[PDB]
RNA sequence: GAAAUUGUUGAAAGGGAAGGGCAUUUGAUCAGACA
RNA sequence: GGAAUACUGCCAGCUGGGACUGAGGACUGCGACGUAAGUCAAGGAUGCUGGCAUAAUGGUUAUAUGCCGCCCGUCUUGAAACACGGACCAAGGAGUCUAACGUCUAUGCGAGUGUUUGGGUGUAAAACCCAUACGCGUAAUGAAAGUGAACGUAGGUUGGGG
RNA sequence: AAAUAUGUAAGAAGUCCUUGUUACUUAAUUGAACGUGGACAUUUGAAUGAAGAGCUUUUAGUGGGCCAUUUUUGGUAAGCAGAACUGGCGAUGCGGGAUGAACCGAACGUAGAGUUAAGGUGCCGGAAUACACGCUCAUCAGACACCACAAAAGGUGUUAG
RNA sequence: GCCCUGAAAAUGGAUGGCGCUCAAGCGUGUUACCUAUACUCUACCGUCAGGGUUGAUAUGAUGCCCUGACGAGUAGGCAGG
RNA sequence: GAGAACAGAAAUCUCCAGUAGAACAAAAGGGUAAAAGCCCCCUUGAUUUUGAUUUUCAGUGUGAAUACAAACCAUGAAAGU
RNA sequence: GGUUGCGGCCAUAUCUACCAGAAAGCACCGUUUCCCGUCCGAUCAACUGUAGUUAAGCUGGUAAGAGCCUGACCGAGUAGUGUAGUGGGUGACCAUACGCGAAACUCAGGUGCUGCAAUCU
């Protein structure tokens, strides 16, 4: 017998392939594992795993969040990579040029990129242009802006947003929510 | 505790800047190996001086061989031994060819007559009885008479097979 | 020699997996101390005859 | 029908499976509980040196 | 003789019914299995370890 | 029934140190504390205001704040399987500066010295601490010192 | 035209139950593989 | 005085009897022996000889023999229990569907999204098409009247993949 | 006034220099707090280990417990009742204690060879009717932990003091 | 110390049994010996992990090749069937 | 303890000794001597606002408590409280 | 070195009994118009530094002094204790193995150290 210092037969816990069944995503993976095996390049190993992430861990990157990252010093001629969909934002009135390599571009988003004379590229087109990922800027969407995380960690004095259907007063606003009725949280 | 050896064991009282070269005490110790003998040495020193193995040092460990291993000697022995109801000193006499052989059958005797396991006994002194008629115990004195002889009656021969065809004879 | 690099040297060695002793233990009960006629604790230079019978 | 009143038996085995996790250190702890008089002025002190380092890039 | 700086420890005792404190020392000395030995360099800070596990 | 009040069980814990009763000597209030100091907590029964709860007796913490008569201390108290952050508001009578870091502060400015005074000499440092090593060999003389042979003594009574 | 359960016939075992595990003797039966 | 010996320990000293195993399947390594060419016991068995070609070996089965083997299910700290149910066999026989939901996941589209109340249409309960709305989201906060989100590269600092 | 048990510390989130911000504070550019600029790398500051560390969400079963060594309360006591720390049983077979939930040994994939543990080796029954020194003779001897009980008090039985 | 007295219960009966007396009893020592699902070495199954491998012109890319460690289980969870 | 008419064991007066052997509502345990006890003087902070914190804890509530902030006040020569 | 004012540590500074103390200082000491307080100018308040005194305070020294402080292989490796065994014993209890280790006792030494400012044969 062995006095076991750690839980035996433990899985890595990290996704290995995508759980998705989309052949093309499977093909994109096939590409980037090869690239990640033979290029010793950090960008490809990161991109490989981003393809594995579920719709929750691929928040959309907006076209305006893109425009921002090019205003970083020396970042304006870099090609931005979004492993995930890219969405339009009517709130910026001036979008720069660039070249954006994503999984998907919404109708509105690809329009605004192209209207300014930019380029919408599929990830495989980006591998051909930059095998070692040269001159790339990877952007992730705001993961924790889901409505669900509002209710995570719910409890006394945590300020965490009840799970509720109908709202207004008369709904979970009185005893325990204010000093004049019972206590406050 | 086993077949015994005798050990000069010397240890002292670790040096201090204010008291370098401390005082060097020797003991003779009967043990089956040198690891017991050192444990045993420290067992008694903590019973006499203020020291423990942590604060002290063994300076040397040496086996002592019997001076005349083929000469029969009459030994008096001096023992302190705890019993069930209380502790008692003793003096026994042992006739044998080496101090180590002597200590062996002492411990055997204390176990058979007095039910004393090795932990209870202390050897106080073992020393050669020089002149005879300083032998004080009758079971040894029996063996010092001039021109001693005895038969070994009713001799029993160990048989090497399960059956015998003769019928034994205890003759001798 | 207990080198300057003993830590890295020794941790590099996987723990030795010895067999039970071949001549047995020499004791009727293992779980007293060596001095007490068992096998445990520091037995000093006698660790070699044991280990050799287990290697 | 009496029954066992209480014991801490088995409770430190449970505590040690996943845990006794060390306290979680942070550079920059909170000002929670800090003297308002101090903290009110401190709000301005920083705003002062922040305004400084801005006119240090001009 | 300069007291020994090097020691070889072999776990003599089986896996179970071991109190917690000696049991971690056994792990930190990498003796987690019976008759598995390792080398241990002797200092006060490993000497106290050898003290905790002597019965095993 | 049971009695669990705030000072329960604290009989000897808040007691005064024999022949040490009375006023607290004046140094206790001249000592000066800043945010970041490590302090030890020992409650003084003579000052009932600002008293630490008995759980924090004999506990070390880090002052997070400083007021007229008091310093706030934060303590990691472990409840269940985790630690939570408790912050305490203590009168200065219950708080002394901790020596727990002085061997570290001594050793930093010492390790800085033998660093400069070595490098400027051409290196060869060794400033990490080492445990007690086994001692070397030595030769003990017999000069004026012959071993004095001792034996076990017999049983006596003397009562 | 199953099963429980029954008759016949054939085989075998049976000193206060029977049935079961590992193993082999003996009897019966059978697959494969040589070329 | 000079040896021997025991005891303990070391030898990368030599050598005999016995047992189990023979995983792998071109080559590739580290070496060893040789003046050499070659050779080898060096990253896992080959060589030589014989017998049967069969119920011989092997499987199944019944029996005998050695050792072992308590009744299953259940509730229980604890059941083989002098706790319960169960004589036997077949066939039925127990986490379902719906309304509204939480976390996660897949998919479509994305500041939106949802054709299927309805209408159009049809090879007719399918498939295909669609106007107006409505729903949820895109604003919050107050009991309410109400008011309603850029000092600034949409901020400073510390860690931060790339 | 211990032993065991217990809080904190053992560096880059560190140390030293220069001298900015404020509405706090000072008699005071005094301080306090937060900074800009500068000096010193891994013997960068004890040991050992590290099949890595950190983090989030959701949900099962459970919420009768019982036993052993040690500490320990009530009770004459209890295979009784109630706490403490650990280890077990429950949920677990395997070797041993004949038998046995909890003891000893040791924790289980299917197998081969070897060595053992606890415990044993007259015969049952694998394994010395082995070696050695004593002791013991019982007209209800004795025979191995947990364990299946025996006491005061006695013996001119015998042994050694 | 061992032995004996002290020492009374109900079916017949238990050092486990037979039996054992310079023991096959009690104390103590020394060797040898026996045998666990444990230890050591090897084969094989599975689990987990680390590597390697999309170059056609044949057959598996959730694949193929190398290597290491691990394997008890009620209630219960998940997985592959 | 030693003293003073009625005055006695106990009345009021005085000196000496007095580490607290007293008192501080109440149970007990802490604590306290130019005080925290006794006498006197002045008062209403037992007030206003809304947060943090400690014990109990789920780190809910309640009870009780702590240390600040912002008032308005008390008292003291004042520091302060 | 003395003394004083303000101290820090808070008996090695306290307690008991005696002896000694130069110069300065402190003190005791004199007065009751005034502010102020008492049953009482004892305390307290003011005035004098004049009219007196080392008696007291205060400082120091003495004592096989009480106390207190410090130390030691004095006691004691004792008591207690962490760990171990299919250790002993009917039990109560005990011995051993690897560690940690007091208190009393006994003996020796000691009796305030010291910061700021002023002052003084
Ligand atoms: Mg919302
Ligand atoms: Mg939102
Ligand atoms: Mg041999
Ligand atoms: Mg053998
Ligand atoms: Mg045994
Ligand atoms: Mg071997
Ligand atoms: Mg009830
Ligand atoms: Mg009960
Ligand atoms: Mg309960
Ligand atoms: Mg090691
Ligand atoms: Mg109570
Ligand atoms: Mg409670
Ligand atoms: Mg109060
Ligand atoms: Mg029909
Ligand atoms: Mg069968
Ligand atoms: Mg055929
Ligand atoms: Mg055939
Ligand atoms: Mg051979
Ligand atoms: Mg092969
Ligand atoms: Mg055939
Ligand atoms: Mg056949
Ligand atoms: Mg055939
Ligand atoms: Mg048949
Ligand atoms: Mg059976
Ligand atoms: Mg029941
Ligand atoms: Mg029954
Ligand atoms: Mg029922
Ligand atoms: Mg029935
Ligand atoms: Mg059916
Ligand atoms: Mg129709
Ligand atoms: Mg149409
Ligand atoms: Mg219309
Ligand atoms: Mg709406
Ligand atoms: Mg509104
Ligand atoms: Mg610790
Ligand atoms: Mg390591
Ligand atoms: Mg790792
Ligand atoms: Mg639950
Ligand atoms: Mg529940
Ligand atoms: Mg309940
Ligand atoms: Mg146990
Ligand atoms: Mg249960
Ligand atoms: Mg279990
Ligand atoms: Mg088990
Ligand atoms: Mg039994
Ligand atoms: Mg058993
Ligand atoms: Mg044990
Ligand atoms: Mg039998
Ligand atoms: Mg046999
Ligand atoms: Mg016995
Ligand atoms: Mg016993
Ligand atoms: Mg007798
Ligand atoms: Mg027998
Ligand atoms: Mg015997
Ligand atoms: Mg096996
Ligand atoms: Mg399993
Ligand atoms: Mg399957
Ligand atoms: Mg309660
Ligand atoms: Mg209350
Ligand atoms: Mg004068
Ligand atoms: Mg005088
Ligand atoms: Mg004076
Ligand atoms: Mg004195
Ligand atoms: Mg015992
Ligand atoms: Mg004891």
């Amino acid at each position: 017998g062995i006095d076991h210092t750690s839980k035996q037969h433990k899985r890595s816990g990290h996704r290995t392939a995508p759980k998705s069944d989309n052949v093309y995503l499977k093909l994109l993976v096939k590409l980037y594992t090869f690239l990640a095996r033979r290029t010793d390049a950090p960008f490809n190993k990161v991109v490989l795993k981003a393809l594995f992430l579920s719709k929750i861990n691929r928040p959309p990157v907006s076209v305006s969040r893109i425009a921002r990252a090019l205003k970083q010093e020396g970042a304006a001629n870099k090609t931005v990579v979004v492993v995930g969909t890219v969405t339009d934002d009517a709130r910026i009135f001036e979008f720069p040029k660039t070249t954006v390599a994503a999984l998907r571009f919404t109708a509105g988003a690809r329009a605004k990129i192209v209207k300014a004379g930019g380029e919408c590229i599929t990830l495989d087109q980006l591998a051909v242009r930059a095998p070692k990922g040269q001159n790339t800027l990877i952007l992730r969407g705001p993961r924790n802006s889901r409505e669900a995380v509002r209710h995570f960690g719910m409890g006394p004095h945590k300020g965490k947003a009840p799970r509720i259907l109908s709202t207004g007063r008369k709904f979970e606003r009185a005893r325990g929510r204010r000093r004049s009725k019972g206590f406050k949280v | 505790m086993a077949h015994f050896k005798e050990y000069q064991v010397i240890g002292r009282r670790l040096p201090t800047e204010s008291v370098p070269e401390p005082k060097l005490f020797r003991m003779r110790i009967f043990a089956s190996n040198e690891v017991i003998a050192k444990s045993r040495y420290w067992y008694f020193l903590q019973k006499l001086h203020k020291v423990k193995k942590a604060s002290g040092e063994i300076v040397s460990i040496n086996q002592i061989n019997e001076a005349h291993p083929t000469k029969v000697k009459n030994f008096g022995v001096w023992v302190r031994y705890d019993s069930r109801s209380g502790t008692h000193n003793m003096y026994k006499e042992i006739r044998d060819v080496s101090r180590v052989a002597a200590v062996e059958t002492l411990y055997q005797d204390m176990a058979a007559r007095h039910r004393a396991r090795f932990r209870s006994i202390h050897i106080l002194k073992v020393a050669e009885i020089e002149k005879t008629a300083d032998v004080k115990r009758q079971y040894v004195k029996q063996f010092l008479t001039k021109d001693l002889k005895f038969p070994l009656p009713h001799r029993v021969q160990k048989s090497t097979k399960t059956f015998s065809y003769k019928r034994p004879s205890t003759f001798y | 020699t207990v080198g300057p690099h003993f830590k890295q040297a020794n941790n590099f060695l996987w723990p030795f997996k010895l067999s039970n002793p071949s001549g047995g233990w020499g004791v009727p009960r293992k779980f007293k101390h060596f001095i007490q006629g068992g096998s445990f604790g520091n037995r000093e230079e006698f660790i070699n005859k044991l280990v050799k019978s287990m290697n | 029908a009496k029954s066992k009143n209480h014991t801490a038996h088995n409770q430190t085995r449970k505590a040690h499976r996943n845990g006794i996790k060390k306290p979680k250190t942070y550079k920059y702890p909170s000002l929670k509980g800090v003297d308002p008089k101090f903290r009110r002025n401190h709000k301005h002190a920083l705003h002062g040196t922040a305004k400084a380092l801005a006119a240090a890039k001009k | 003789e300069a007291q020994h700086k090097l020691v070889f420890v072999v776990r003599i005792k089986g896996i179970n019914k071991i109190p917690p404190k000696p049991r971690k020392v056994l792990q930190l000395l990498r003796l987690t299995r019976i008759n598995s030995g390792t080398f241990v360099k002797v200092t006060k800070a490993t000497l106290e370890l050898l003290k905790l596990i002597e019965p095993y | 029934g049971k009695s669990h009040g705030y000072r329960s069980r604290t009989r000897y814990m808040f007691q005064r140190d024999f022949r040490k009763h009375g006023a607290v000597h004046l140094s206790t209030y001249l000592k000066v504390y800043k945010v970041g100091d490590i302090v030890d907590i020992k409650a003084n029964g003579s000052i009932q205001k600002g008293m630490p709860h008995k759980f924090y007796q004999g506990k070390t913490g880090v002052v997070y704040n400083v007021t007229k008569s008091s310093v706030g201390v934060i303590i990691n108290k472990m409840v269940g399987n985790r630690y939570l952050e408790k912050r305490l508001n203590l009168r200065v009578e219950h708080i002394k500066h901790s020596k727990c870091r002085q061997e570290f502060l001594e050793r930093v400015k010492a390790n800085a010295a033998k660093r400069a005074e070595a490098k400027a000499q051409g290196v060869a440092v060794q400033l990490k601490r080492q445990p007690a090593q086994p001692r070397e060999s030595r030769i003990v003389s017999t000069e004026g010192n012959v071993p004095q042979t001792l034996a076990p003594v017999p049983y006596e009574t003397f009562i």
